């Protein structure tokens, strides 16, 4: 795709689905990049943490 | 009974719910009249160390005014000569206060007072809601002592306590001097006649 100077250019590039009986993100912390760090609780339930997991 | 030499007033100030009723049992004497917590606006303790060979007597005075103690509570740090403020760590609310107690000590209590931070229900890790490392930051500021005390991590809030007595004692004691062949046989009259 040629894309000239100050012009976007949308690009169409296909997925496959992504199959929730073999991926199990919904039990699957986000992983502490640094970890051996004091723990503080952020603070969310269950509902609203389950979902931030599940977009991450 | 009466053999100890000084008499420091300490007092035992935190935010209500924290769990002071439940910590000062440690490091205090379980007799006498219990309770009264909110007959007056406190509960008294007293304890017994010696520093330097000389023995020393501590009244704890865990002050705590829900809503009637106003003048009162103000009234109950006439001379405190130290101060144990004591917070959760489970709620930031009750670390907020942390900063406006120091400051009703610092304004009310006795001038140039020693005053500590303790860091009650560290055991509960599950909720953990405040980090050691702002805690000892914030200790720096105001140089106060901190740790944080537990059930099943005891036996540091006795140390604390003593290292605020020595740092007391070494604040408000007055050097003094061990202070403990007499002739012997019949005089004899020499005055003038």
């Amino acid at each position: 795709y040629h894309v000239e100077a100050s012009h976007t250019s949308r690009i169409i590039v296909p997925i496959k689905k992504i199959d929730y009986k073999k991926y199990n993100f919904e039990n699957t912390p986000i992983p502490r990049i640094y970890p051996g760090r004091q723990f503080i609780q952020s603070g969310l339930n269950e509902e609203q943490t389950i979902e931030m997991r599940q977009k991450f | 009974g009466y053999d100890y030499d000084y008499l420091f007033k300490i007092v035992l100030i935190g935010d209500s719910g924290v769990g002071k009723s439940n910590l000062l049992s440690r490091f205090t004497t379980d007799e006498f009249n219990i309770e009264s917590k909110s007959t007056i606006g406190v509960e008294f303790a007293t304890r017994t160390i010696e520093v330097e060979n000389k023995k020393i007597k501590a009244q704890i005075w865990d002050t705590a005014g829900q809503e009637r103690y106003r003048a009162i509570t103000s009234a109950y740090y006439r001379g405190a000569v130290g101060a144990l403020i004591v917070y959760d760590i489970s709620k930031s609310s009750s670390y907020e206060n942390c900063n406006h107690w120091l400051t009703e000590l610092r304004e009310n209590a006795d001038d140039n007072v020693a005053v500590g931070l303790i860091g009650n229900k560290s055991d509960l890790a599950h909720l953990r809601a405040v980090p050691t490392d702002e805690a000892k930051n914030f200790a720096m500021e105001n140089q106060m002592l901190f740790t944080e005390t537990s059930a099943l991590n005891s036996d540091n809030v006795d140390k604390a306590f003593r290292e605020l007595i020595v740092a007391i004692f070494q604040m408000v004691s007055k050097h003094q001097v061990d202070l403990s062949g007499a002739p012997k046989g019949p005089t004899i009259s020499l005055t003038p006649a």
